[PDB]
């Protein structure tokens, strides 16, 4: 088996550039073609270009022309794609992906044609997030609680950038527990919330804390959450 | 018997049309040395049969066949025999191997008595078509013996540079085309000339665009060069080559006609039942099968045929079956060899595709219908150039058809070589 | 310069149903350049058909593919539990493109939510601005409308929302809405409500506190 291993997350200003890498780890690219595609969170895939490293070529969605290159360092069986000129629309998660690539005849005395065929060996994406807001723990406020059953919360505001990482008890609370995705806020900044469903009796026997932990600014809190 | 040039009177064929499959092709690119590899395109195909003898070339390159780089160009000769199977087949007998593979251009094989003559273009610029105001003109021939002897000194090889080209009002000239005739001792080769269009004389009136609304009265003339503001247009003909003259060596260019006129193209002229047919590649607007008896050979005109049913395919501006004068430079060179004059039956081997390079199919037609054909290859498959010759085994009409196909079995673009036998009997 | 369009927008279905997606595109292209993939959510896409019918390596005999020209259809027989995906259709060659994609989901009853209004924390008052937030809890199907109320004067672009994938054990959405408010305009009003309609809510449902209280 072939592995494709792409480069970590980035987060770029806005107007800058950025070049995603995909190492082949387990064999080489021999005559396959490396395609990128990517895709906007709650959006759908969608093809930028692609590249057949035997040949010398490379082609482009012509929404992207002009804006993309894509490259390979064929010793180090390695295939990259540089974006420039970045804006928020660009915010996606990049993947790299293998497929049948092929050099056709043209009806032209000198022309070619360049098929890219269907993707079966996916690398396992790049997060990149175009933003100018710096990097930011998050505020944790409590949802206060207030028969027969209560829900209670952590509201996780006003954090740059992805992501967040909400426990309940240190884990030892998992069911009755809906953590949602991330909403970003036109300051540029990222807030989610945390809730969890209890007995009202349980309200007050036991206790509960939310553990947030936000690696990009080593930021770890728990906040208990009291019915007030 | 053995091979013999197609001429006098052969074994007759179904003039009728039919759509049951009566002709069943033979895959005989086993013969040609195309040793396959992986990640190495075989292009610039030639393909000539004459007397029983034959000539091919190709420049096998690493990785792309545009931007590869060129490994191994070859020109050979060999002769056409019976493979036992009364099957006609391929057997080389002498090849020849340039030094340098990326600087020869546009070969084209012409056959007398003892030898293949091949016409090539010298450049250190790429393919003059591309590059035609930095190529300086330059002309070789490589002369091979079709039947190789032991202590014979420059019998069997023997290059020449051209130092003397008459080419008229033209800048440059060049092969452009597959295989060429003889007449007596002078031989002909297809060819091009270069006229800077300055000097080109062409009255826009000539230009047929009355029953074609968005059709300008510049257009063919737009499209006699490769686009509409090139340097040269392009002009087809013959390069002739008097060897009764001997001493060193003169070739004379011989423009085409301007009925009909259409951008240089691979061309090609062949001998057919005792008398020279034309084929033209239709590399412009003018998308329907050029072909038909040559009238004169010096000057060259050739009489066109009105054929209705044969094309070629194009890009979005002059596809298959395109009439109306556009400023185009897109199609693909598949040509045609005449079996029987008095009913101009001809078989070729035709893109069947509008705007995609692929699906050949050998079919035997008239003017305004195709009598019967048959598929080389599955219906998605990478085809682009043809070249077919016929002749006679044991008096059948037989033909021989190279094709460069995209093969799936190596993922390579390569030539193959097919054998048909035009069948007598028009029933299963 | 191929488009894809992709129907149903969003079936629901059952493990053991079948189900079948198309793809439209809109112009002929050869069956051999029509391919087929599957996502789960934080998972790279794997392809299932390629060719208009031919199963990828390793994929189960329940998917299929058909169709020709401009209509194309992928076939799972018989669903089992991991099928309920999002499913992409593809066009390649020259310029490849995707049609937009299809989730499958799993069908269950209809079940009204809970509803559950949070103010804001003093904490975040502190600061100097206000979140509202209201929680709708396990309900399903997935359309649900929330009607933020200050007062009763409704209001736009001052209040975002966020769902939950299904449940894995009910099948169930949730759904999360933040109003957020100046401090300052916090302070200037009195009752605040959450107004919720569902398929399985006649009567939309209210939950309004008073604030201070
Ligand atoms: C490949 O191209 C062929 C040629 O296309 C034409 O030429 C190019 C250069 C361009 O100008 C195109 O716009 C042209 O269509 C296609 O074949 C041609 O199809 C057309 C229309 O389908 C045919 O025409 C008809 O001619 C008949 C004459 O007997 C008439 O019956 C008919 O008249 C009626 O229709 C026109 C509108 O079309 C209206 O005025 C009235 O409705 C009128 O009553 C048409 O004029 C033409 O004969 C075809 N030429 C051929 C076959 O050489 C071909 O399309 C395919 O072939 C035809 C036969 C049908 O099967 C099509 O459905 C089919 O797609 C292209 N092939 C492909 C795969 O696209
Ligand atoms: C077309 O011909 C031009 C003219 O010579 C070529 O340009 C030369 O290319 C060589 C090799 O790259 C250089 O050493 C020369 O300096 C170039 N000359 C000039 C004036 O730039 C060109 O390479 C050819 N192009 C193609 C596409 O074949
Ligand atoms: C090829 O060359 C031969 C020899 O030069 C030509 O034959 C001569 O033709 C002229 C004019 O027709 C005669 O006056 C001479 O008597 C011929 N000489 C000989 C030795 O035969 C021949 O015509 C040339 N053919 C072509 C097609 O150019
Ligand atoms: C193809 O058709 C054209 C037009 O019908 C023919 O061209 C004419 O041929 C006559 C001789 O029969 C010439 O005198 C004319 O000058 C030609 N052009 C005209 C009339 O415009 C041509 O002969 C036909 N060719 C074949 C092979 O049938
Ligand atoms: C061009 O053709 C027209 C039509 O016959 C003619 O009147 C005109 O003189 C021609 N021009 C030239 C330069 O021959």
């Amino acid at each position: 088996e072939v592995q494709l291993v792409q480069s970590g997350a980035e987060v770029k200003k806005r107007g800058s550039s950025v070049k995603v890498s995909c190492k082949s780890s387990g064999g080489t690219f021999s005559n396959y073609a490396i395609n990128w595609v990517r895709q906007a969170p709650g959006q759908g895939l969608e093809w930028m270009g692609g590249i057949i490293p035997i040949l010398g070529i490379a082609n482009y969605a012509q929404k992207f022309q002009g804006r993309v290159t894509i490259t390979t360092d064929e010793s180090t069986s390695t295939a990259y794609m540089e974006l420039s000129s970045l804006r928020s629309e660009d915010t996606a998660v990049y993947y790299c992906a293998r497929g049948w690539g092929r050099e056709q005849l043209a009806p032209h005395p000198s022309q070619y044609y360049y098929y890219y065929y269907g993707m079966d060996v996916w690398g396992q994406g790049t997060t990149v997030t175009v933003s100018s807001a710096s990097t930011k723990g998050p505020s944790v406020f409590p949802l206060a609680p207030s028969g027969g059953t209560a829900a209670l919360g952590c509201l996780v505001k006003d954090y740059f950038p992805e992501p967040v990482t909400v426990s309940w008890n240190s884990g030892a609370l998992t069911s009755g527990v809906h953590t949602f995705p991330a909403v970003l806020q036109s300051s540029g900044l990222y807030s989610l919330s945390s809730v969890v469903t209890v007995p009202s009796s349980s309200l007050g026997t036991q206790t509960y804390i939310c553990n947030v932990n936000h690696k990009p600014s080593n930021t770890k809190v728990d906040k208990k959450v009291e019915p007030k | 018997q053995g091979v013999s040039d197609l001429v006098g009177l052969p074994n007759q064929i179904c003039l009728q049309k039919t759509t049951s499959t009566i002709l069943k092709p033979r895959l005989i690119s086993y013969t040609l040395p195309i040793n396959t590899r992986e990640g190495v395109c075989i292009t610039d195909p030639l393909l000539a049969v004459d007397n029983g003898f034959f000539a091919y070339s190709h420049l096998e390159k690493i990785g792309s066949c545009t931007r590869g780089i060129a490994k191994q160009r070859i020109i050979g000769v060999g002769e056409v025999l019976d493979r036992g199977d009364k099957v006609p087949s391929m057997f080389m007998t002498n090849v020849w191997t340039p030094p340098n593979p990326s600087t020869i251009h546009h070969c084209s094989s012409t056959y007398h008595e003892d030898f293949y003559y091949t016409l090539c273009a010298v450049s250190h610029v790429g393919d003059p078509i591309l590059n035609s105001t930095s190529w300086t003109e330059s002309l070789s021939l490589i002369r091979l013996a079709v039947r190789p002897k032991s202590d014979s000194g420059d019998y069997n090889q023997k290059y020449i540079a051209i130092t003397k080209v008459e080419r008229g009002k033209y800048d440059k000239v060049m092969p452009y085309g597959p295989s060429g005739i003889k007449q007596g001792d002078t031989l002909y080769f297809p060819a091009v000339g270069f006229l800077p269009r300055t000097e080109f004389q062409y009255n826009d009136s000539n230009c047929p665009i009355i029953h074609c609304k968005y059709s300008k009265a510049e257009n063919c003339r737009l499209s006699m060069g490769v686009n509409s503001k090139s340097h040269y247009i392009l002009r087809s003909g013959l390069l002739k080559y008097n060897l009764s003259l001997g001493g060193d060596i003169i070739l004379q260019f011989i423009e085409i006609a301007d009925n009909r006129l259409t951008i240089g193209s691979p061309s090609k002229i062949y001998n057919s039942l005792g008398q020279p047919v034309f084929y033209q590649a239709s590399y412009s607007w003018d998308t329907m099968i050029k072909l038909g008896d040559v009238d004169t050979v010096d000057p060259l005109r050739v009489q066109w045929r009105n054929n209705s049913v044969i094309s070629r395919p194009g890009q979005s501006q002059c596809p298959r079956f395109n009439v109306c004068p556009e400023v185009c430079w897109e199609g693909t060179y598949n040509d045609a060899f005449l079996i029987d004059r008095l009913n101009w039956v001809s078989a070729g081997v035709y893109l069947n595709s509008n705007q995609t390079a692929e699906n050949p199919v050998f079919a035997v037609f008239k003017d305004n219908e195709i009598l019967y054909q048959v598929p080389l290859a599955e219906d998605d498959t990478n085809a682009q150039k043809t070249i077919t010759d016929c002749f006679l085994l044991e008096n059948v009409i037989w033909c021989i058809s190279l094709v460069e196909i995209y093969d799936t079995g190596d993922s390579v673009i390569r030539p193959k070589l097919f054998a048909v036998k035009i069948p007598a009997q028009c029933s299963e | 310069e191929i488009v894809m369009t992709q129907s149903p927008g969003t079936p629901s279905l059952s493990p053991g149903e079948r189900a079948t997606l198309s793809c439209r595109a809109s112009q002929s292209i050869r069956s051999t350049y029509l391919a087929w993939y599957q996502q789960k959510p934080g998972q790279a896409p794997r392809l299932l058909i390629y060719g208009a019918s031919s199963r990828a390596t390793g994929i189960p005999d329940r998917f299929s593919g058909s169709g020709s020209g401009t209509d194309f259809t992928l076939t799972i027989s018989r669903l089992e539990p991991e099928d309920f995906a999002v499913y992409y259709c593809q066009q390649y060659g020259r310029s490849p493109s995707f049609g937009q994609g299809t989730k499958v989901e799993i069908k269950r009853t209809v079940a009204a939510p809970s509803v559950f209004i949070f103010p804001p924390s003093d904490e975040q008052l502190k600061s100097g601005t206000a979140s509202v937030v209201c929680l709708l809890n396990n309900f399903y199907p997935r359309e649900a409308k929330v009607q933020w109320k200050v007062d009763n004067a409704l209001q736009s672009g001052n209040s975002q929302e966020s769902v939950t994938e299904q449940d894995s054990k009910d099948s169930t959405y949730s759904l999360s809405s933040t109003l957020t408010l100046s401090k300052a305009d916090y302070e200037k009003h009195k009752l605040y409500a959450c107004e919720v309609t569902h398929q399985g809510l006649s009567s939309p449902v209210t939950k309004s506190f008073n604030r201070g209280e």
